[PDB]
């Protein structure tokens, strides 16, 4: 299981956005350092704007935000919070508009 | 019924599934080796040999799309339906027969259960599509 | 007169199919209800429709031009759709000859995108091309209609063959004249209708 530290975000063009994740892995929290973050599963988040809050606590910031163009009936951007390679199935909701 | 021009169908059929999933812009860019966990009960890279190996694959797949809330998906649920009538025809030809955690993922992780179920289904009808040339076993 | 005509025509995108049929002979019988019921075979239409036992009634929409609609959606590609019209008096029901349609010998294409038309003056040719709808994935033939823009365009036609075929030359009585150019699909086995014409190309000069 994974936990967002906020579970959604909502937020204008221009502002800056945090989201934290806790990756429980087969019964062990892995550490901060291996915990890599992924955009709608597409692409991956440059390490630059990765933050280590903590051993189990990661964070990522996005600066001067775009506006999240929509991919069908998906307004938001999933983001989602991953262990190296294997991700998980639950995303965090980003609204920008 | 000439059985070459049901093969001819159902080429034409994978082709244009395959042509819908592509025009679905967000589901292109996501790698369909790339292993998701949660989502082991779809179809990943089963090396899909038999006919009813490719019915089983087929229906998973259909039953995954059904309960997604849009009409592409319930669009290209129903051209899979033709398809597994189209592989039982195939499959009446050389004279053989063939024979709960969803809920969860599709309540949390909408987005996760589309974007896996249509890259697998994609990586699944191209393989089907590349082995259809050489003669199928039952 | 029970002999009315269902016809259906299959979207562009191949993901709804609008079917019309007129009740001009049914208008004048008051009292009684008229519907459109209809079968699914799982594949292909029989040689011979029959009046299936079990049908399932459609929702359709009285139009402003007094034509019922009804459009099916989702679609089943290679499905047959027997399809009649049921009339539901109190003495009894009538039924129209049956009908079936396969969704996927009625499609309508979308016309070519891309469409381009230039002028090589080093051969004096109209060189025409285009690139073929996304859909449908089988073999089309296409028709090219040119003239010269203006008030009245005097259209010439040419018919293209050739399924593997991107482009056209054509002969042209005037080299230093504007054309528009125009490009519509259709099913080179002839099942379907044509398209519309595409968006106007227009040729340089200089
Ligand atoms: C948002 O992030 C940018 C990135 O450099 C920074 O300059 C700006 O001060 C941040 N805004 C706030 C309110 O922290």
């Amino acid at each position: 299981d994974v936990v967002y530290f906020p579970p959604k975000i909502l937020t204008s063009v221009g502002s800056n956005a945090s989201f934290h994740c806790i990756y429980k892995n087969e019964n062990q929290i892995i550490s901060s350092k291996q915990i890599v973050w992924w955009r709608n599963l597409a692409e991956k988040i440059p390490e630059i704007q990765y933050s280590i809050v903590s051993d189990r606590v990661s964070k990522v910031t996005f600066s001067n935000l775009k506006a999240t163009r929509p991919r069908g009936k998906f307004t938001y951007d999933a983001v989602y919070c991953c262990n190296e390679q294997a991700c998980h199935h639950r995303y965090a909701e980003l609204y920008v508009i | 019924v000439p059985i070459q021009k049901v093969q001819d169908d159902t080429k034409t059929l994978i082709k244009t599934i395959v042509t819908r999933i592509n025009d679905i812009s967000h589901t292109q860019s996501v790698s369909a080796k790339q292993r998701v966990t949660g989502l082991d009960f779809i179809p990943g890279l089963h090396p899909i040999l038999s006919l009813s190996k490719m019915d089983q694959t087929l229906a998973v797949y259909q039953q995954v799309l059904t309960s997604l809330p849009s009409q592409n998906v319930l669009q290209i649920a129903n051209d899979l339906e033709n398809l597994r009538d189209l592989l039982h025809l195939l499959a009446f030809s050389k004279s053989c027969s063939l024979p709960e955690s969803l809920d969860g993922v599709l309540e949390a992780s909408l987005y996760s259960t589309e974007v896996v179920a249509l890259s697998r289904l994609q990586g699944s009808l191209q393989d089907i599509l590349q082995q259809l040339d050489v003669s199928p076993e039952c």
